[PDB]
């Protein structure tokens, strides 16, 4: 399973995996605040 | 085979790469326990 | 059926496939978010 | 044959490729499986 | 009928038969979302 | 004759070619009999 | 009236055939979408 | 004449261009039959 | 009045009849399907 | 004389055109017919 | 009057010419659509 | 003189042009009657 | 008055000069359309 | 002078020219004494 | 005064007036339509 | 002087320039004399 | 005060010179014409 | 001096340029005094 | 202060002057149109 | 110094433009005050 | 850990990582006082 | 402090000296007369 | 191996790039207790 | 030292700056004085 | 941590942050115009 | 602290430094324009 | 290291850095206890 | 080091720009205070 490093450049998979990421993570963050059940900064 | 690293070069960053993605899982894991003792969703 | 990999390039099928899996599980989350049914943030 | 890869690289990528993609697709259906158990759909 | 092998070219007919075939899926799944007789996800 | 297979390779894409749509139909075929049995249209 | 073939390419001349008909398809489902008495999605 | 393609090969491909054509057309004809059968539009 | 054929290309002239015919034909569809007593797809 | 077809390929080419564009016009004429026992439209 | 073919390319006139009368034709039946006194698709 | 046609191309070429353009012109004549006929304007 | 010709070229200004003869009769035939005492369409 | 035109080429030119706007002028003239007949705007 | 000739070139100079002249007495006739004092196309 | 023009051709230019110009007034005069008897403006 | 002819070319100087002269004319009467006291068009 | 005339055909320019201003201004000023004649504005 | 014409050229200066002031004249006299109590063409 | 004119043709410029700036000022002075008997702003 | 310094430059890294974090406090400090609870520039 | 024209250039610093002092010039004037207390042209 | 520093530079640079690290994750979590002991959000 | 001016050069600019910029600012009070005069605005 | 000095260019890297500090504090003083409890403008 | 003219091109940050002056002084001033308690030009 | 600069020179700009971003943040200190004794925003 | 000053031509142009820089800071000091008379703002 490591052989996907002879394939992806450990540097331009890691950049575009922790950018995507990221990403996720604030897309998830402001989904969860545009839900009044789960918006934890009102109140 | 397509990139440049070899054999030994893919194993030594496929440890390290599999290393911090399993903190990083384990963070997430423990966040998402909290979440749920916090506001459950299902 | 291995073939494949002589007629498409590994890493831009594989980065192909996960991007266009990765907007696939956007788009069917975001559908479900858009469905009151199946919202499972309101509540 | 047409981007480089011989039949016994193309042979080591095809069942690496059928793996992860055969553990990608049981976590898929454990997952819809817990859906159907949460809210069906039909 | 195979000759249609030596016309086409095999790659980029697979792509584009992919790609629109992933296409159309999209597209009758939205149609069949947007039909309240078959939208699956209300209820 | 005008891309670059032969008639050997082009029939070897086209048996496989010609598998894979068969399975693709059936497939097809089974998810259209389970949403007639679903929903009929007609 | 093979001779056409001599005149048109086969690969262009058939994709463009095979594209515009799928795109002849698409509209005139379509127009029937439109049309309430033979939307055959609503009921 | 203009693309390559000589007597032989343009008739190579037109008669599996008219048997394809034919089976479309056939196709089409037993669709629209039963479309009529479903919903008469004249 | 076959020697236009040594003055305009046989085969971009065909194409270009070819898809000036097409449009008109979905033109005078189209027309005749904003025209009520033209429709055919009402009713 | 302009584009670089002959005489002869010209000939060639203006009996299939015309022929085609000949059933071509009878199908319309047809289809016309249909049409005017339709709806008519004068 | 002939010597206006050693002025002007028989080719491109010719085509100009023929789309020229075909926006005029589709041009003067549009207009005649638009006057509801010669608008013969309506009734 | 300006674009390449002779004089003997140029005229055998009007011909052809003027023979054409005074078919479309009775073609032309012949609907504006009918369209008279069914709806004057004047 | 002939030598007009030797300062512009007989084509190009021909062709301006249909150009803008086709125009200006458009506009006239507009501009009649557009005024209703004049709209011989309508009625 | 200018553009490339002799006297003799220019002077056939505008001989053709001037006869081609005459008729031009005399059929302008006719359409609208008819307009004139039809309805005065004036 | 006939020296402007050695100064403005006879045909660039004669086109742009004519094509001026033209514009200028476009403009004129739009205006008299656009007062209705002076429109001669109503009534 | 400045455009190639020699002062015979400008004079030539001029002279055809002039009438040309008068005629054009000539005819604008009329017109709107013909105007002032159709719709005075002042 | 010809030494500004050394200083501006001729031509340029009066082209630029004539349009701006007819673009301040246009200008001056298309204001008289939006004034109501100074329009000789509307009476 | 700079763009190449000299102080003779500067001053020929000239000339005709005050010429054609001053004729320019005195038919403005006719102009003006019938318009004031016409409407003051002042 | 003649020494300004070896730091600023004299045509290109003579220009731009001119082009400001007659901008500026513009400027001044459709701000004195825009003010009721200057408006010299009301009444 | 900077522009290429010397202190003959500098000085020989800042005359003529000077004198040209005076007539132009005493124009606008004579207007400015008609304005103010006209109507004054302040 | 220290080996990513090999893949991963020390300055367009750190870069990058200084306007990641600069705009995401920013968001942050943003979405607290887009939401009335925790803007503490109110009252 | 004349060593500043040794830095900046005599005429390209004063170009945009006095274009900016123009500028500005315009800017308080429109000021001035969008505040109705100094107003001049109102009255 | 890739950018170019060796692993002496490297290590050079981890060291002192995990120090800023703590300590701005160390000034980060007493900000964050300052925080929940102004407006807790839990 | 970075434009090309010498000092002499820059002096000489200097003083001619100074003086121009110096009789700006005298108009420019003697403005404002008028404008404190018209309607002070503290 | 001098050593940032061998890896940052001095001048790019302070212009940089000279700009980022001037924005940043344009920023926190626009905001505080924008909250009424802390603007000092008003009143 | 001088030594940063060895870094800061004199005239390029002199240039820099008096246009973001002159844009600071002109956003304060609009700044107080706006706010009506210090607004100068109104009363 | 990498940008051009040794040791010592990184050295001298870190000095005066430090001390130019000490005297920033001092006057940042006074100006927010200034801040804080006139309008407290916690 | 980097722009092309030495430590002399710095030193002089540091002085200045300190001198002016002093000055401007003094003409604001007193708009300022003069602002605070007219309208103060805390
Ligand atoms: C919704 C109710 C909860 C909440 C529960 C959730 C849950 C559940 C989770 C988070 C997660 C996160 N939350 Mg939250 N979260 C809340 C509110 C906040 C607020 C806020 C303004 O209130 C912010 C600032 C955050 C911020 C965060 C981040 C610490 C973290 C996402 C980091 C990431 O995407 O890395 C992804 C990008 C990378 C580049 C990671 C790469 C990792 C490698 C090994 C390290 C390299 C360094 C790299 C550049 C940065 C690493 C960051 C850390 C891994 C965090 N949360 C509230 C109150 N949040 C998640 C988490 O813990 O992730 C670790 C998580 O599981
Ligand atoms: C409308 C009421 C029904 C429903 C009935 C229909 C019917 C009827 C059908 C589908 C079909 C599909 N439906 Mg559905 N479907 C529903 C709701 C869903 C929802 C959802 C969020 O609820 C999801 C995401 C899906 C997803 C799908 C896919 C599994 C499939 C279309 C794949 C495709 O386009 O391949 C096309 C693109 C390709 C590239 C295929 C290439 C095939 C080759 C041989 C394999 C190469 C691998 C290739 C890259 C990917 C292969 C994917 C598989 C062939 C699926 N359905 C509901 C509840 N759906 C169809 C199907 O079964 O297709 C197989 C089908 O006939
Ligand atoms: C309106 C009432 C009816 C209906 C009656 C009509 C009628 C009537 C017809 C169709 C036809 C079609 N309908 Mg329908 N159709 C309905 C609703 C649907 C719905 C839906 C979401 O409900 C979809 C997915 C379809 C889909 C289709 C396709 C199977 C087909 C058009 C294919 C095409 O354009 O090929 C054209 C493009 C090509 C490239 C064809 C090339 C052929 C060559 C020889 C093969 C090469 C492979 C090529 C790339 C793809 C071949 C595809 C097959 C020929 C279909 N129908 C309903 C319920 N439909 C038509 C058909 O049967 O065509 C075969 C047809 O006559
Ligand atoms: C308005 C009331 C009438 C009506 C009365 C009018 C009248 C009156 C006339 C038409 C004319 C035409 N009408 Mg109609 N028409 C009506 C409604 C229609 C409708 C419809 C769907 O309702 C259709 C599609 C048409 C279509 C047409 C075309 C057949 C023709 C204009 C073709 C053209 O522009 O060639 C011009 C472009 C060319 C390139 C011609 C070149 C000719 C050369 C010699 C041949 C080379 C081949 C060339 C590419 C195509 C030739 C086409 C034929 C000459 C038509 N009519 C109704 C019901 N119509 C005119 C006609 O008869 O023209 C022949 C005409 O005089
Ligand atoms: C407003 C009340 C009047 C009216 C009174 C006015 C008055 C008054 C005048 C016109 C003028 C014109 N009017 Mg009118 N006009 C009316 C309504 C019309 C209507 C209409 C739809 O009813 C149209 C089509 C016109 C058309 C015309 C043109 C014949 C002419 C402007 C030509 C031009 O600009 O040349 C300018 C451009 C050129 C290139 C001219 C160059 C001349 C050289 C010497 C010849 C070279 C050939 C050149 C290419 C074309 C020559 C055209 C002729 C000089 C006309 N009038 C009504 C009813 N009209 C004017 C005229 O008579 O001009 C001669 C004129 O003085
Ligand atoms: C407002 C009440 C009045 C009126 C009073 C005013 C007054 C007052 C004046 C005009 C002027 C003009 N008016 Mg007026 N005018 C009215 C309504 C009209 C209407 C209309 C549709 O009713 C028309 C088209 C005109 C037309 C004109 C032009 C004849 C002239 C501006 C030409 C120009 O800008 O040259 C400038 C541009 C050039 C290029 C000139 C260059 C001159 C050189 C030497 C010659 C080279 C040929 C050059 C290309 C064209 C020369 C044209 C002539 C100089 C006219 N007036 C009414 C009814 N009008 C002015 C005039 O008489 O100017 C001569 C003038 O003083
Ligand atoms: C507001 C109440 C007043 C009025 C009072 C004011 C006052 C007060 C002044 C003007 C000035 C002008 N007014 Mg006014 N003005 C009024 C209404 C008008 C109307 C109109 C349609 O009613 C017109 C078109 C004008 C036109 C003019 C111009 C004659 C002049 C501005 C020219 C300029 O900008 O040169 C600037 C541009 C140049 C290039 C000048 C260059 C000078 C050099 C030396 C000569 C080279 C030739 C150059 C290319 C053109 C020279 C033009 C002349 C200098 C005018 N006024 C009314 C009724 N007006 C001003 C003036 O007299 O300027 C001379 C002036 O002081
Ligand atoms: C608000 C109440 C007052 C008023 C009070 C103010 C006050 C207070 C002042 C002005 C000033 C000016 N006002 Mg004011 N002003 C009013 C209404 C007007 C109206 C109008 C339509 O009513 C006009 C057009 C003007 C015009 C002017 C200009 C004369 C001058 C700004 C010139 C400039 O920006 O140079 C800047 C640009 C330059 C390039 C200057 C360069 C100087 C060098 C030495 C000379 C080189 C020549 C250069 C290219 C042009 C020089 C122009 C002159 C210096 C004016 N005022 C009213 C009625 N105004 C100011 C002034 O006097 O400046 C001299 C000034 O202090
Ligand atoms: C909100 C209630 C208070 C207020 C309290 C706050 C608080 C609290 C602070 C400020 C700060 C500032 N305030 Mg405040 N401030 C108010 C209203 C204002 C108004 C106004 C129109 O009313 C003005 C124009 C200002 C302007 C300023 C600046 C003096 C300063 C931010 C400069 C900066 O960003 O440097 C950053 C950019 C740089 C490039 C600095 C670089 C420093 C190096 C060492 C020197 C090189 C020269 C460099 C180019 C410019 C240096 C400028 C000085 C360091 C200021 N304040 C009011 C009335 N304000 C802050 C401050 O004091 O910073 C010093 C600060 O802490
Ligand atoms: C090189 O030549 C050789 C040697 C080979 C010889 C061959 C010669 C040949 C073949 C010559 C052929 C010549 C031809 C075909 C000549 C044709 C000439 C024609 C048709 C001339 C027509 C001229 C018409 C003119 C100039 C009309 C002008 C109209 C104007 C300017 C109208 C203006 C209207 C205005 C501006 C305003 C009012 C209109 C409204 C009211 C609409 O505005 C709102």
């Amino acid at each position: 399973m490591h052989k996907i490093w002879q394939i992806f450049d450990p540097r331009r998979t890691l950049v575009a995996l922790f950018g995507f990421l990221f990403v996720l993570g604030l897309l998830i963050h402001f989904i969860l605040l545009s839900s009044p059940a789960f918006n934890w900064l009102s109140g | 085979s397509m990139t440049g690293l070899t054999e030994q070069e893919a194993q030594e960053f496929h440890g390290i790469f599999v290393q911090s993605m399993t903190a990083f899982f384990g963070i997430v894991v423990i966040a998402h326990i909290l979440a749920w003792l916090w506001r459950p969703w299902l």
